[PDB]
C-alpha cells in the first residue's frame, strides 16, 4: 500500500540502519521501485559462512520490527542467500502452438519447477511464468448501475 | 548468542497468534543482551526551551545516523520517548453531543487511511495502449489541523462537529511511563556500543 | 588463450632476463658485496 | 632452493579480498609440488641412479 | 640503471585486474522510457531478434521481457544470445556486442546495450567498471540527477571510455490525485467509499483458494482492462451519497501531474545512482577508472563516489602489491641468512630480483598485456627462480 | 556448489520427465554455462601435457640419453599426485587456477 | 473502559517522513478520581447513553 | 474437524512446495490421517547441523 518514495522513507531507511552491527559486512545497498517491494542486498567479506551471515542479519533486523510500520510487520521480511548470475535456462515450448503461454507456464510450475528444485545443488528456481487462477474481470459501470 | 536468539524466535512463533490483539499490534521485541558498551551520549536543554520528546526526535533524526558512520561504532540505541499523535477526549463534551469514544475511534480509523497506489496501463491491458503512468492518492493526514478537522455527527441533533470540538489533538509521547532529567531538566540519552572486533 | 598469455609472457621474459643477466652479474654482486663487507670490517 | 621457493609463495596466500583466494590456489599448489619434488629428489632419484 | 628502469616501468605502466575471455554468449539489455507498455519493448526485442537472425554465428537467442538485472517493469528486457562453437564460428564475441550496439543505436526507441559475460562468476553482471554516485550533503535527488547528466556529458567526449551509461529505471511522470475533503463532506459522501473505490479501481485483490485439477489455486478479482487504461475512466467512477445521487471522482479529486524518479537506490546508507562503463581499447580498466575519478572530482560540491564489485577488488589488489612484494623478498632474505649463516651472502642473492623484473615487465609491455594479477604471480615466481639461480653459484 | 554436477542433474531429471510430457510440448535448454567449464579444464590439461612433453624433450637433448632423462621425468607426476592428495585433504577443488 | 482509561492504538500517520502512532485517551482532568470513571457513558441499543 | 483430503490439499502441499528447496535434504515424507493432525518429516544428509 505504498509508493516507492514511501517505502524508501519508512522501510528501506529503517532496515538499512541495523546492518552496521553485522560482522564481516563489506558494503550494503538498497533498491525500491513502484512495485510495492524493496530489496536490501548486503555484501560480506570474501570467504565467509553464508548461513551465519544470514542468521546474523535476521537477528539484527528484528530490532526495528516494533518501530517498522504496523502494516509492514504482518507481511514480514525475508532474508535469503543471493547469487548474482544464472546457470541454466530450462524452457517448454509448443512447436504446433497446441498450448499457449498460460498453459505452458502452468505445466512448468505444476510438474517441473518442484522436480527441478529436487536436483542436487540447485539453489533457486525462478519461473518467469505464472500458475492458473480464476480471474474475475469486473465492470465498474454495471456494478454502480446495480448498486453494488 | 545468535543461535540462541534464533531458537527463541523460532519457538515463540508458534503461540504468536494466540496472544492478545493489542500485544500483537505493538509487537514482541526480541533482542540478545548488549555484550557491548562503549559510551553514553546525552542531549539536555539547560534553558528548558525543549522537552524530552523534542530532544529524542532531534537525536534520532539528526544525530544517531551520523554517529554510526564512525569506524567501530555499532548498534546506537536511544533511551527516549517516540513522538506520536494523541487525542484527549472530554467525556462531558462527548455526551453533550451524545457521542461516544468509540465514535471518535471509528472516525479517526475511517478518515485516516492508506489508498493503494496503482498503474494506468497495467497488464493485462487493452491492445493499442501507448503509455503507462503510475497513479497514487493521499488518504492519511500529516498535520494537526487535518486531525482537528475530522468530521463527526452529533447524535442528539445531527449538527456536524469536529474532533476539535470534543477533543484536544496534540503531538506528544507514545508512552509517559518513564522520564529522564539531567540536573533537574529534560534530557535524553543514547548508548553507543562497540562493533565486533 | 588470453589468460594463458597473461600468465606466461611475463614469467617467460622474467626467466630469460634473470638467467642471462644473472649468470654474469651474480659473480659481480658476490665479489663487490663480499669485498665491501671485508673492507668495512 | 626448495626452502626458498616454498617460502616465497606463502606470504601472498594471506592477502585480503578476492585476490587472496586467487593467490591461495597458486601458493598451495606450487609450494606442495616443490616440497614433494624435493622429497623425491633425495629419496627416489639416488636409488634410480 | 636497470633497477631504476624497472621501478619506472612498474610504477607508470597501466594495470588491470583479470583478462577477459570469450565464453560463447553475450547479454543484451533493453531499457525503454518510462511511459512504455509491453508492446513497445516487445517490438524492440523483436527487432533485435530479427537483426540477429541473419548472423550465422548465433545458436540460440532467448528473451525475458519484463525482467532486468537493474530493475523490473514494462520497459525492461534482457536477452541471452548464445554463440556457436569457436571452431565453426569466427566472430570474436566482442565484435558481435559492438555490432549489436551499432545496429540498435540507429533505429531503436530505447537504450539497447550488448555486453560480455563477467570475468568472475559472481562479481557483477557486466564486463566493465561499476560506480555509485552518492549525494553526501543532502543535495536532493534532482541535484544528484543533474550531476549524473553532467557526468554523462563529460564522459561522452572522452576517448578513454567506449560507452558509459546508467543502469536503472529512468525518471518518469506520475499522477497524484488530491481528494477534496471539504466538498467530500459537503456532498455527504463517506471518505471510506472514495478510499475503497480508488484503491480497488486498478489493484488486484486475492480472495480465496479453489481446487482445480487437484491443486489449490488462487481466485483473483480485478477491474476489467477496458476501465483502467485512461485517467478519465478512473475519474468517472461514481460514488454513492447521502441524498442518493451519484457523484463522480472528477468532482472531488483534482489530478496533478509531476515528474519524479521511478526508482530509488541507496548505497552504503546514502542516496546513490549506479553507473556502468566499458573502457575503450588501448585503455586498461585502471586507466579508465582513474579518469573517471578525475571527472567526478569536478562535479558539484557534496557529490561523492564509491567503486563497487570488480573495481573495488581491483583497487584492493593494487594497494597490497607493494607490501606483498616486499615481504616476499624479506622472507627470502631471512631464509637465506638462516640457512647460510651470514648477512652478506644472502644480500648478493637478493640483488638479482631487479634483473628478474627487468625482462618480465618489458615482455608484458612488448606484448601489450596490462599489469594484472597473473603478472604479479609471475613476478613472485621470478623472485623465487632468480634466487634459485643465484644460490646455485653462491 | 559445483556447476557441472547441478547441470548434469538438471538435464538427467529433464530427460526423465520427457516420458510424461503431453504430445505437442517440448523441452529446451536455450542457455547453459556448464560446457565452458569443461572446455577450459580440458584445455588446461592439454597445455599441462604439452608442457611435460617439452620439458622431457629439453632434458633429453641435454642429458643425451633416455635412461638419464627418465629419472627426473617420473618425479613430476608423483609430486602432482601428492599435491592432489593434499588438495583433497585440505578441501581445495580442481579449478583452472590450481591447474 | 479500554479506550477511555487505557491507550488505544488505531493507526499510523506520517510526520515529516516517519510513520508514528495515533492514540486516543480521555483527558487528564477526567481520569484522576474514581467518581469520573463511574460517570463514563456507554452507548446503548435503545439509543440512550 | 476435517477430512484427510482437506488437510493434504490445504496444508501438506503448501508447506511441501517450499520445503523441497532446503540444503542437505535427503528426502521428505508427509502423513495425514483422520484425526485432524498432519506430520511432515524431512530427513537430511548425515552430519548436517
Ligand atoms: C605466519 C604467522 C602469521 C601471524 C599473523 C600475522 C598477521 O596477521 O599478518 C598477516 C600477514 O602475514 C603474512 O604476510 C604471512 C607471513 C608468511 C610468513 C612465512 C614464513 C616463512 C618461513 C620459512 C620456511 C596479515 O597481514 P595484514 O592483513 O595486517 O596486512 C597489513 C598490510 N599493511
Amino acid at each position: 500500500g505504498a509508493t516507492a518514495k514511501t517505502i524508501n522513507d519508512s522501510v528501506v531507511t529503517l532496515i538499512e540502519r541495523e546492518l552496521s552491527g553485522v560482522k564481516n559486512l563489506l558494503y550494503y545497498s538498497a533498491t525500491t521501485d513502484t512495485s510495492g517491494t524493496a530489496e536490501i542486498t548486503a555484501t560480506f567479506k570474501p570467504g565467509t559462512d553464508v548461513e551465519m551471515a544470514q542468521v546474523d542479519v535476521q537477528n539484527k533486523i528484528k530490532a526495528v520490527e516494533a518501530r517498522l510500520p504496523q502494516v509492514v510487520r504482518q507481511q514480514g521480511l525475508q532474508v535469503e542467500a543471493s547469487s548474482s548470475g544464472f546457470l541454466m535456462l530450462v524452457g517448454i515450448n509448443s512447436p504446433n502452438n497446441q498450448y499457449s503461454e498460460v498453459d505452458l507456464s502452468d505445466y512448468l510450475v505444476r510438474n517441473v519447477v518442484e522436480e527441478l528444485k529436487r536436483v542436487e545443488g540447485v539453489g533457486k528456481v525462478q519461473s518467469f511464468g505464472a500458475e492458473k487462477a480464476m480471474r474475475i474481470w469486473v465492470d465498474p459501470n454495471k456494478l454502480v448501475s446495480y448498486g453494488l | 548468542v545468535e543461535m540462541a536468539q534464533v531458537d527463541v524466535q523460532n519457538k515463540i512463533k508458534a503461540v504468536e497468534a494466540r496472544l492478545p490483539q493489542v500485544v500483537r499490534q505493538q509487537g514482541l521485541q526480541v533482542e540478545a543482551s548488549s555484550s557491548g558498551f562503549l559510551m553514553l551520549v546525552g542531549i539536555n536543554s539547560p534553558n528548558n526551551q525543549y522537552s524530552e520528546v523534542d530532544l529524542s526526535d532531534y537525536l534520532v533524526r539528526n544525530v544517531v545516523e551520523e554517529l554510526k558512520r564512525v569506524e567501530g561504532v555499532g548498534k546506537v540505541q536511544s533511551f527516549g520517548a517516540e513522538k506520536a499523535m494523541r487525542i484527549w477526549v472530554d467525556p462531558n463534551k462527548l455526551v453533550s453531543y451524545g457521542l461516544s469514544i468509540s465514535d471518535v475511534n471509528n472516525a479517526i480509523r475511517e478518515n485516516n487511511v492508506e489508498i493503494a497506489p496503482g498503474r494506468l496501463g497495467d497488464l493485462p491491458a487493452e491492445k493499442g495502449q501507448l503509455i503507462t503512468i503510475p497513479l497514487s492518492a493521499q488518504g492519511q493526514l500529516s498535520s494537526l489541523e487535518q486531525f482537528k478537522n475530522i468530521s463527526l455527527k452529533s447524535k442528539t441533533n445531527g449538527s456536524v462537529i469536529k474532533l476539535s470540538d470534543v477533543a484536544n489533538v496534540e503531538i506528544g509521547s507514545q508512552a509517559y511511563n518513564f522520564a529522564i532529567l539531567e540536573n533537574g531538566k529534560p534530557a535524553t540519552a543514547a548508548a553507543i556500543q562497540l562493533s565486533p572486533g | 588463450s588470453e589468460t594463458q598469455h597473461a600468465l606466461g609472457t611475463g614469467v617467460f621474459g622474467g626467466m630469460i632476463s634473470a638467467t642471462i643477466l644473472a649468470i654474469f652479474f651474480v659473480p659481480v654482486f658476490f665479489i663487490f658485496i663480499l669485498g665491501a663487507v671485508e673492507k668495512l670490517f | 632452493i626448495t626452502l626458498v621457493l616454498a617460502a616465497v609463495f606463502l606470504p601472498m596466500a594471506f592477502a585480503s579480498g578476492s585476490v587472496g583466494v586467487i593467490y591461495k590456489q597458486f601458493t598451495l599448489t606450487m609450494s606442495v609440488s616443490i616440497l614433494f619434488s624435493a622429497l623425491l629428489a633425495l629419496i627416489l632419484t639416488p636409488a634410480l641412479c | 640503471v636497470i633497477t631504476g628502469i624497472t621501478f619506472a616501468g612498474m610504477k607508470y605502466w597501466p594495470t588491470a585486474f583479470m583478462p577477459e575471455e570469450d565464453q560463447g554468449w553475450f547479454m543484451t539489455s533493453f531499457q525503454l522510457p518510462s511511459d512504455a507498455t509491453a508492446e513497445r519493448t516487445r517490438n524492440v526485442v523483436n527487432q533485435f531478434e530479427n537483426n540477429l537472425k541473419d548472423n550465422p554465428d548465433v545458436k540460440s537467442n532467448t528473451a525475458i521481457l519484463g525482467w532486468g538485472f537493474s530493475g523490473a517493469g514494462q520497459n525492461v528486457a534482457v536477452a541471452f544470445t548464445t554463440l556457436k562453437d569457436f571452431k565453426e564460428r569466427t566472430s570474436s564475441a566482442s565484435k558481435m556486442t559492438s555490432d549489436v550496439n551499432s545496429s540498435m543505436a540507429n533505429s531503436t526507441e530505447g537504450e539497447t546495450m550488448a555486453v560480455l559475460p563477467p570475468a568472475i562468476d559472481e562479481l557483477g553482471t557486466f564486463s566493465g567498471f561499476s560506480l555509485r554516485l552518492q549525494d553526501r550533503a543532502n543535495l536532493g535527488m534532482p541535484a544528484l540527477l543533474a550531476a549524473q547528466d553532467e557526468l554523462m556529458a563529460m564522459a561522452a567526449k572522452n576517448k578513454k571510455f567506449y560507452m558509459v551509461w546508467n543502469e536503472g529505471l529512468p525518471q518518469g511522470d506520475n499522477i497524484s490525485l488530491k481528494i477534496d475533503r471539504e466538498k467530500l463532506s459537503a456532498l455527504g459522501v463517506k471518505f471510506s467509499d472514495v478510499s475503497d473505490i480508488i484503491s480497488t479501481s486498478m489493484g488486484s485483490m486475492y480472495i480465496n483458494d479453489f481446487p482445480n485439477q487437484g491443486r489449490m489455486q488462487q481466485v483473483i478479482v480485478q477491474v476489467e482492462a477496458k476501465s483502467r487504461m485512461q485517467l478519465k475512466d478512473i475519474l468517472n467512477l461514481k460514488v454513492m451519497g447521502s441524498s442518493g445521487q451519484l457523484v463522480s471522482l472528477s468532482e472531488v479529486v483534482t489530478p496533478q501531474w509531476n515528474k519524479a524518479p521511478q526508482q530509488y537506490n541507496r548505497y552504503n546508507g546514502r542516496p546513490s545512482l549506479s553507473i556502468a562503463g566499458i573502457p575503450n581499447f588501448d585503455t586498461s580498466s585502471g586507466e579508465a577508472m582513474r579518469e573517471m575519478e578525475q571527472l567526478i572530482a569536478k562535479l558539484p560540491k557534496g557529490i561523492g563516489y564509491e567503486w563497487t564489485g570488480i573495481s573495488l577488488q581491483e583497487k584492493q589488489s593494487e594497494s597490497q602489491m607493494a607490501f606483498l612484494l616486499g615481504l616476499s623478498m624479506l622472507v627470502v632474505f631471512l631464509v637465506l641468512a638462516a640457512l647460510y649463516e651470514s648477512w652478506a651472502i644472502p644480500l648478493s642473492v637478493m640483488l638479482v630480483v631487479p634483473l628478474g623484473i627487468f625482462g618480465a615487465i618489458i615482455a608484458i609491455m612488448s606484448r601489450g598485456l596490462m599489469n594484472d594479477v597473473f603478472f604479479k604471480i609471475g613476478l613472485i615466481t621470478i623472485i623465487g627462480l632468480s634466487a634459485k639461480n643465484a644460490i646455485l653459484i653462491v | 556448489a559445483n556447476a557441472v554436477k547441478t547441470a548434469e542433474g538438471v538435464r538427467a531429471k529433464i530427460e526423465e520427465l520427457k516420458l510424461n510430457l503431453p504430445e505437442g510440448m517440448e523441452f529446451s535448454i536455450p542457455y547453459d554455462t556448464a560446457p565452458f567449464v569443461k572446455i577450459s579444464i580440458e584445455k588446461v590439461i592439454h597445455t599441462l601435457l604439452e608442457a611435460m612433453v617439452l620439458v622431457f624433450i629439453v632434458m633429453y637433448l641435454f642429458l643425451h640419453n633416455v635412461r638419464y632423462t627418465l629419472i627426473p621425468a617420473i618425479v613430476a607426476p608423483i609430486a602432482l599426485l601428492g599435491t592432489f592428495t593434499v588438495m583433497l585433504l585440505a578441501g581445495f577443488s580442481i579449478n583452472v587456477l590450481t591447474m
